[PDB]
């Protein structure tokens, strides 16, 4: 008797699980805008949900 | 006058025949694991005929 391998079962599909929502989250304003504070006082942008 | 006294005597003979595979273990199911893992060589020979 020899052990050569594994009976492996390949997957069938490929389920994907996302939330459902379409909300764009806003980076256009965040990369680019018309004053960003200096480095001595640096603003948080908290994205969520989105 | 004389005693008789069985006595018990407890001795191991054998333990679990144990086996381990490399792509199971060593890979968690993934493919690039699996090309690094024959890229390394025959350590997993090694490990099976031991
Ligand atoms: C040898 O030892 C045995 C065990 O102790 C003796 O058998 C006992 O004898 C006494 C009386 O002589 C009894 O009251 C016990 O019930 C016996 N026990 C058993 C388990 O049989 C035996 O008599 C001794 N022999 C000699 C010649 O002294
Ligand atoms: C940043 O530039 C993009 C490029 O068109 C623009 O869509 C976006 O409105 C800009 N963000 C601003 C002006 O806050």
């Amino acid at each position: 008797i020899y052990q050569t391998s594994n009976f492996r079962v390949q997957p069938t599909e490929s389920i994907v699980r996302f939330p459902n929502i379409t909300n764009l989250c806003p980076f256009g304003e965040v990369f680019n805008a018309t004053r960003f504070a200096s480095v001595y006082a640096w603003n948080r942008k908290r994205i969520s949900n989105c | 006058n004389f005693t008789i006294s069985v006595t018990t005597e407890i001795l191991p003979v054998s333990m679990t025949k144990t086996s381990v595979d490399c792509t199971m273990y060593i890979c968690g199911d993934s493919t690039e694991c699996s090309n690094l893992l024959l890229q390394y060589g025959s350590f997993c020979t090694q490990l099976n005929r031991a």
